[PDB]
RNA sequence: ACUGUGAAGCUCACACGCCAGUGUGGGUGGAGUCGUUGUUGAAAUACCACUCUGAUCGUAUUGGGCCUCUAACCUCGGACCGUAUAUCCGGUUCAGGGACAGUGCCUGGUGGGUAGUUUAACUGGGGCGGUUGCCUCCUAAAAUGUAACGGAGGCGCCCAAAGGUUCCCUCAACCUGGACGGCAAUCAGGUGUUGAGUGUAAGUGCACAAGGGAGCUUGACUGCGAGACGGACAUGUCGAGCAG
RNA sequence: UAUAUAGGCGUCUGGGGGGAACGCGGGGAAGUGAAACAUCUCAGUACCCGUAGGAAGAGAAAACAAAAUGUGAUUCCGUGA
RNA sequence: GCCCGGAUAGCUCAGGGUAGAGCAGGGGAUUGAAAAUCCCCGUGUCCUUGGUUCGAUUCCGAGUCCGGGCACCA
């Protein structure tokens, strides 16, 4: 299917760079930036309900950008990916930020 | 620079109070200290900045 | 996750390849690999999304490097004309260079070629040498202060305890007895009133301990401060006590 | 040299130079002061160039002001200081 | 203050699952002795601390001693 991929822009070499993120939403996960500054959740996909996961994915972001590193440079939210399991493309909009489910 | 100047900030309200030396080869770590802060009116712990 | 808008199995080609085999497309034929697979830090080469390392494709933007062409611009190359006199000047035309060079604005480098200036004081004359601020002692003539290139030293730090508080203790030296052990290590008994020690020079002090040991701890605070010391001035120093 | 132009003839009308001070537009020092000196001052002074007039320059808001229904082109004096 | 580079045996210097190479030093061998050559050794906190990783000389951070160019109006 589909999951929620983002690309944290921050530098994961560096120690004080490192984005780690833990939230719940119904409608307690563990959230670590890779080795090359990347961040997987889960999630559904396309073919799928509208509002019940779009209140989970607003929380979820709200998470990332409350744990963005104070060191980073450059644009924090580089790129998120919803693409279903043999479709394309479909990547969110990294400038929805507030009240996702409108 | 053996014993540079540090600076002693609050916990609870981040201000900087109060300034002093220390020996960073003796103690690498940030001082932790209780002192008195004014504007919490109360002593709170200190540490280095 | 897959297959008849046709799997494997063989064979046809290509690229990588430690030719161990991988990946891509093609054909014959049609009914497959796949989950804990057993070792493993990591399990599936079931598959998917993001992505790293190199390699390669395309469209968009975007910068540099050259070769050309002549029409800008350049020629103290030639020939005519103004012009009777003209190695000036200008114009016409041929021959060459040619978006280079020259010039304007902006910008980095070299720059005694030139210009404006600096290059201390003390001092038994000046130079050479030495010194310049702070702390301690003597000279210093028993209050305070007192000069000389007079006589001796030290400082431009250190300590998170070597600061605060409560409680406890008494050294150095000598004598006597003890396995290595001796003048001197650790043990034991006696004499021992300060001769030891006080982070660091000297002086004044400290055995009542300011010296030795231990438990807790951050007052190495905030708002203030009667009254004084010292002083050309600017500096410097002590302080009971009130509240949090 | 063709269009023509540069140029050449003829004729009218102006210009040139001087002046003590004042005006406008440009160029622009140093001694000196800082108890030295380079930023700074001296000073846009001294001097130099171009120009006028009886005076010159400026002048009729793409202005001040601050919620007041306030002034209302320019120039020059006194305060503001 | 900014940007790069160097530190690895006694000496010089190459290097995510390697500590190595050439000279030195010790014994063995060749040679008639001697020299010149071949064999086998000993030699190492990979500047020092920490981090990522199953694993670091190798990647990252800080610090130490050098070097080069530039910036520096209490
Ligand atoms: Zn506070």
């Amino acid at each position: 299917t589909v999951e929620v991929a983002i690309r944290l822009g921050v530098d994961p070499r560096k120690a004080d760079q490192m984005v780690r993120g833990t939230v719940n939403l119904p409608h307690k996960i563990n959230f670590r930036v890779d080795k090359q500054a990347n961040l997987h959740f889960i999630i559904g996909k396309a073919s799928f309900d509208e509002t019940k996961l779009a209140e989970n994915y607003g929380a979820a972001l709200d998470e990332v950008l409350r744990a963005k590193p104070s060191s980073s440079k450059g644009r924090y939210l580089k790129k998120v990916t919803v693409s279903t399991t043999t479709g394309p493309g479909i990547p969110v909009d990294p400038s929805v930020t507030r009240n996702f489910t409108e | 620079d053996v014993r540079p100047k540090i600076t002693l900030a609050c916990e609870v309200c981040k201000h900087r109070n109060y300034i002093t030396k220390k020996n960073r080869r003796n103690d690498p770590d940030r001082l932790e200290i209780k002192k008195f802060c004014p504007n919490c009116g109360t002593h709170q712990p200190h540490k280095e900045s």
